[PDB]
């Protein structure tokens, strides 16, 4: 059961695990005049790689720490996405194969990066309460509990980032904007919550617009030409990267420049966007981004994978052929082995900061404290019938959800990390600018303030505009209201049908 | 193997089913203390039990007749979904059980009601290119053909329907209303469908809201409140029946009256909300329905059930005990002699088939799909070089293949053929909701219709001369913010306010 490629290990207690190595499926057709076949996937994404190995790490040095579940070793099941939900539901099939009954079961999953992956994996999981900790899901949808019973996650949801972009357009004084979103279950709530959000603040929208991957030329030509006819400078997109290069490469071969964008953190950092050949058009962003933690060993942890010593990892294969341009046997010149990751730029050893990967290692060590809290456990004072204990040597998995729900832990860097009813956390946002290097030519993404989710309204935004260009050149903020202000001799009047 | 309680029948080619017997499950929550156990359904709804007997009813009149399939009969295997996810994808997983690995397999299903039902069983179902035929999911998120591959079904989409409210309101001149909507994949996109043409056509939103069938005191209560403070009258809701009920009955304790309801059809005929103490909120509510269709013979079918009869279906028990108030034994006992005529319930209580009259056409559907693959020539087939399926050993896939280039004529004289988006066209009637004098109870009348196959500003027909306005009134009423300025006078403006609100302010002396 399950696919072909995966990362697998065996021990007492097995871990799920849900990440995408590729960026997407093939643009085909199957008019079925034969027998359907299973697609194939495109792109190769280094990023998601990088994710992989945080879970590894956190689960080899839970295995390695003989305070934290002595006597007992953790094993994983990793598979891949595609960014599709048909790929993420024929995993889950296998996650829950015992279950709707030789595989051992699972007890915690790792969930999946996009929101309506992260749905559809948990309408399946909720059935045998598997719980499942997400790492990069922060849609609203997710909150509710009459429908997704046995989900949590490690980042906050999408309502404070609406609320700061409409802060930044009422502290730069705009009233004259437009939106654009996603066609998902992530992209379309959040605009929402920042339509209504700004109708509040007297903040008029000119035109709204949906994208998808997969738009065909007759729904990016109208959706360009929509852009070109206002007179709004301000855009705010509620996208990711694959969502957004579409639109992206028509914008850039249209050569459409003076527009201001406020990006969500999808594509804040995304490194399909921020390339130095769209910079007279993407230059000059503002966006949102995530506190960073910290993981002593695990550079060189990143720096030692191997295609024939990762005997666990079926991934390490295809990760060394792409990056060398080399082909393996069990054009393309053949490998040797020896070849160095340090010399090639990718978005692999290549970072600044770590967001998710200190995401996906918190939700490992979430559930190994639960565990942990599992074991240590004194009869008549644990949390179940009449007070009782669950026996770590037959432990399930409703088990370990219980004590999810009531988890309390401080982390490696001392703070408590605990979840809220809905199984949310609460944290701070950092804003970003994006400049140009001046030595290297690549883009260099600067802080420019921060968002406080603890201070009272009113008093969280926090910019420092003496650090903004507006559009990498620019020291002047740009004008985006509708109309001039009227003077003491004059007044105001009505336009029919304009707002 | 799945639920217990079913209804199956052998046969050579097996269809699948989903409707929903009842309206929803228990309001009890764990807290995990012990294992969870299984969750159950809590009331009946007799309008999901004739939907079912028309799939039966379809299926048997195929097997009785020589012409459509010959030497083959078609058995079934239907679940209830209570309108619940959990419930819905249990049936599924049963559905497929076979090809996950004895287990006969599942050609076709005929799919759910809600669309988040739809949509859930969709995700699954499409991995194995089963083909799924909806008889009342009309969202347009379901036309996406790059994620729901073998997806149909015989309802339009609610786009239209938006078009058409925003329509009838621009009819009906007003420019100061309001929105509410369910918090589901159905309320969603076609009430942001209908602020955008709402906006288009200069007309001003004041509110809008989310409700749900589980909220909790708090949001009605702030709901209700939004909806006293506006003075907009006329409100206009996308939900169904379960998901409006609670805010309705808060509305008539507190005796709200006055506001004229635009409904859409999935409530618009909903037995929860047309009571006669309702009345005086709702009465007078302008809605949507469907076209009606004829099923000679379908009356004395649905009159002949029984619950010892009826080897095949597993429901008639609990639909007898239900009828009659009884308990059956294997709250007095059964007899087992009484009149279905008795009792008056939805179930023999209508009027026109809208809804039951789409699994009719589904059942149709899939049978000439499979007529055609019967009968066929070699070197003239939708397959590769020419050539045909077989019928004794036929797949899902072929199944699927031809219901996508199928055209067949209906029993009354009319052609059915499926988009390339799987979905169907078809008008609407307009009705409003009146007060019967002879017995208390309320009374849909059509006053016009919406002639989908014209052109953009010729669709809509209304009488204004069968209309009551509030059930007893005659006159049309007013909601615009703002009193019309009279003559040699000059707008204003009121700073805040969006511009259908203004002041009124007189002319310079020297102009006019
Ligand atoms: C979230 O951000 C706020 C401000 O950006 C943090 O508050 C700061 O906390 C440090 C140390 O406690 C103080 O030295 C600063 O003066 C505080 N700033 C302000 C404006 O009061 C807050 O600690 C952050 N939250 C977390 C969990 O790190
Ligand atoms: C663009 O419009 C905004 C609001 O429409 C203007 O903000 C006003 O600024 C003045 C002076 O700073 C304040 O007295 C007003 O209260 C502000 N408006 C509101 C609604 O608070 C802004 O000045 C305009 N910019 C330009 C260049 O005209
Ligand atoms: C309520 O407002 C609407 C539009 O704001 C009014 O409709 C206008 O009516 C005048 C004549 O009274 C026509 O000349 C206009 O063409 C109408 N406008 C539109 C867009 O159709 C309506 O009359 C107002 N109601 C009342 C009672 O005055
Ligand atoms: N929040 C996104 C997922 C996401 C977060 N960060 C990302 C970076 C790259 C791609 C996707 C993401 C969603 O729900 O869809
Ligand atoms: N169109 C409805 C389905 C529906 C039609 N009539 C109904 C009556 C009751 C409940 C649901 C319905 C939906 O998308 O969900
Ligand atoms: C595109 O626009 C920029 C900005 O004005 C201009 O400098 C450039 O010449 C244009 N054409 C290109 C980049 O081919
Ligand atoms: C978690 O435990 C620490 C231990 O002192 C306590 O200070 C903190 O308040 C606890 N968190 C919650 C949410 O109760
Ligand atoms: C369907 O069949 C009828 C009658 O054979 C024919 O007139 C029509 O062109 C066919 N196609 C469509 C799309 O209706
Ligand atoms: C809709 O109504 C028009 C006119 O009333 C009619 O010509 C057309 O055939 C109808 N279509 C359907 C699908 O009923
Ligand atoms: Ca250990
Ligand atoms: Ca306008
Ligand atoms: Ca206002």
């Amino acid at each position: 059961y399950g696919p072909d490629q995966r990362a697998q290990k065996k021990g007492d207690i097995i871990l799920g695990g849900l990440f995408p190595i590729h960026f997407g499926v093939a643009a085909k057709d199957q008019d079925l005049k034969s027998r359907p076949e299973s697609v194939e996937c495109i792109r190769y994404n280094f990023r998601g790689f990088r994710w992989l190995q945080a879970m590894i790490f956190a689960i080899e040095e839970i295995n390695s720490s003989p305070a934290l579940l002595p006597n007992l070793t953790l094993g994983y099941r990793i598979f891949d996405t595609c960014n599709t939900v048909s790929k993420a539901l024929e995993a889950t099939l296998s996650f829950v194969a015992q279950n709707k009954i030789h595989i051992p079961s699972t007890i915690a999953v790792v969930g999946a990066t996009g929101s309506g992956v992260s749905t559809a994996v948990a309408n399946l999981l909720g059935l045998f309460y598997i719980p499942q900790v997400s790492y990069a899901s922060s849609s609203r949808l997710l909150s509710n509990k009459n429908q997704f019973k046995s989900f949590l996650r490690t980042i906050p949801n999408d309502e404070h980032q609406a609320t700061a972009m409409a802060d930044i357009i009422e502290y730069f004084r705009w009233n004259w904007v437009g939106t654009i979103a996603a066609d998902d279950d992530y992209g379309r709530p959040g605009i929402e919550k920042f339509r209504e959000e700004a109708e509040e603040r007297d903040i008029c929208i000119d035109f709204s617009e949906l994208i998808s991957q997969y738009s065909d030329e007759e729904e990016i030509q109208h959706v360009v030409e929509v852009i070109q006819n206002s007179t709004a400078k301000v855009i705010v997109v509620f996208s990711s990267g694959p969502d957004l290069e579409p639109l992206i490469k028509e914008i850039v071969r249209r050569n459409i420049t003076g527009k201001i964008w406020l990006a969500s953190e999808a594509w804040a950092s995304s490194s399909l966007i921020a390339m130095p050949q769209y910079f007279h058009v993407v230059g000059g962003t503002i966006g949102f981004a995530l506190k960073a933690g910290q993981i002593p060993g695990f550079r060189e942890f990143l720096k030692k994978v191997h295609p024939r010593k990762s005997v666990h990892n079926g991934f390490a294969k295809e990760f060394w052929e792409e990056t060398f341009n080399c082909h393996l046997q069990e054009f393309r010149p053949l490998c040797t082995g020896d070849e160095n990751i340090s010399s090639v730029e990718t978005p692999y050893i290549d970072y600044t900061h770590l967001r998710i990967s200190y995401n996906v290692y918190l939700a490992v060590y979430s559930i190994a404290h639960a565990l942990q809290d599992i074991y240590t456990c004194l009869p008549g004072r644990g949390l179940f019938t009449n007070g009782s204990c669950a026996d770590i040597k037959k432990v399930e998995a409703w088990q370990v959800l219980k004590h999810l729900r009531h988890l309390n832990f401080t982390n490696n860097m001392g703070e408590q990390v605990t979840f809220d009813e809905c199984g949310d956390l609460v944290g701070n946002y950092s804003i970003i600018n994006w400049h140009l290097s001046p030595e290297d030519g690549s883009i260099v993404f600067k802080e420019v303030g921060y968002y406080n989710v603890y201070a009272k309204k009113g008093e969280r935004l926090f910019i420092n505009e003496e650090k903004i260009l507006w559009s990498g050149f620019s020291r002047e903020v740009p004008f985006s209201n509708c109309s001039r202000d009227c003077l003491a001799g004059t007044r105001k009047g009505i336009i029919e049908g304009e707002p | 193997y799945g639920p217990d309680q079913r209804a199956q029948k052998k046969g050579d080619i097996i269809l699948g089913g989903l409707f929903p017997i009842h309206f929803g499950v228990a309001a009890k929550d764990q807290d995990l203390k012990s294992r969870p156990e299984s969750v159950e359904c809590i009331r009946y709804n007799f309008r999901g039990f004739r939907w079912l007997q028309a799939m039966i009813f379809a299926i048997e009149e195929i097997n009785s007749s020589p012409a459509l399939l010959p030497n083959l009969t078609l058995g079934y295997r239907i679940f209830d979904t209570c309108n619940t996810v959990s419930k819905a994808l249990e049936a599924t997983l049963s559905f497929v059980a076979q090809n996950k690995i004895h287990i006969p397999s599942t050609i076709a299903v005929v799919g759910a009601t809600g669309s988040g039902v739809s949509t859930a069983v969709a995700n699954l179902l499409g991995l194995f290119y089963i083909p799924q035929v909806s008889y009342a999911s009309s969202s347009r998120l379901l036309s996406n053909k790059n994620q729901f591959k073998s997806f149909l079904r015989t309802i339009p989409n609610d786009e239209h329907q938006a078009t058409a409210m925003a329509d009838i309101i621009e009819y009906f001149r007003w420019n100061w209303v309001g929105t509410i909507a369910a918090d589901d994949d159905y309320g969603r996109p076609g009430i942001e469908k209908f602020r955008e043409e709402a906006e288009e056509r200069d007309i001003c939103i004041d509110f809008s809201e989310l409700i749900s069938q589980y909220s909790d005191e708090e949001e009605i209560q702030h709901v209700v409140e939004v909806i006293q403070n506006s003075t907009a009258k006329v409100i206009v809701v996308f939900s169904s029946g379960p998901d409006l009920e609670p805010l309705i009955k808060e509305i008539v304790r507190r005796n709200i009256t006055g506001k004229i309801w635009l409904a859409s059809e999935a409530w618009a005929s909903s037995s929860l909300i047309a009571m006669p103490q309702y009345f005086h909120v709702v009465g007078g509510t302008i809605g949507f329905a469907l076209k009606a269709g004829q099923i000679p013979g379908f009356r004395e079918f649905l009159k002949k059930v029984h619950p010892r009869k009826s080897v095949h279906n597993g429901f008639a028990k609990e639909f007898w005990e239900e009828t009659f108030n009884c308990h059956l034994q294997e709250r007095p006992l059964c007899t087992g002699d009484e009149n279905i005529s008795s009792v008056e319930t939805p179930y023999i209580d209508y009027t026109h088939l809208r809804i039951s009259y789409n699994v009719y056409l589904a059942v149709y559907s899939i049978a000439h799909a499979l007529q055609d693959i019967y009968t066929c020539l070699p070197g003239r087939g939708l397959f590769t070089n020419g050539s045909c399926a077989d019928i004794k050993k036929v797949e899902a896939w072929q199944v699927l293949k031809h219901l996508r280039h199928l055209n067949f004529t209906n029993n009354m004289g009319e052609q059915v053929t499926f988009d390339e988006c799987g979905d169907l066209v078809g008008n609407y009637s307009i009705i409003n909701w009146h007060l019967s004098p002879e017995d208390g109870s309320i009374v849909f009348k059509e006053v016009g219709y919406y002639n989908v196959y014209a052109k953009k500003g010729e669709r809509l027909f209304i009488n204004e001369e069968k209309i009551l306005w509030s059930g007893f009134s005659r006159e049309v009423p007013f909601s615009n913010c703002s009193r019309d300025c009279l003559a040699g006078t000059r707008k204003g403006i009121i700073e805040g306010e969006p511009t259908c609100c203004f002041e009124c302010v007189e002319c310079p002396d020297g102009e006019y």
